[PDB]
């Protein structure tokens, strides 16, 4: 079944089935856009 | 509270829910309504995911709130 979504983060015309994808790089984004912060200095 | 969950398919389900309730808790409450298992289920606010291990009022969410739902099939 071929069907489309839009994405609630970014607004791209996408099928059900590469948003699962999507979702992955389309929050990767947003972890990147805010402050990178480390509990322990070696890692 | 009560809040309103939408659907990329454009469905509507209002589904009633406590600020101190953990997201991880609330997938249940949809599996009875909706019938689709919470690991298939995941829910966005604000373009950003809905940690299972944190709850409703960490995230900001006042009454009458609207969530987005996404399906995920399989990651093959
Ligand atoms: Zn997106």
């Amino acid at each position: 079944q071929v069907t489309k979504v839009d994405c609630p983060v970014c607004g791209v015309n996408i099928p059900e089935s590469h948003i699962n994808k999507h979702l992955d790089s389309c929050l990767s984004r947003e972890e990147k856009k805010e402050s990178l912060r480390s509990s322990v200095h070696k890692r | 509270m009560q809040i309103f969950v939408k659907t990329l398919t454009g469905k509507t389900i209002t589904l009633e829910v406590e600020p101190s309730d953990t997201i991880e808790n609330v997938k249940a409450k949809i599996q009875d309504k909706e019938g689709i298992p919470p690991d298939q289920q995941r829910l966005i606010f604000a373009g950003k995911q809905l940690e299972d291990g944190r709850t409703l009022s960490d995230y900001n969410i006042q009454k009458e709130s609207t969530l987005h739902l996404v399906l995920r099939l399989r990651g093959g």
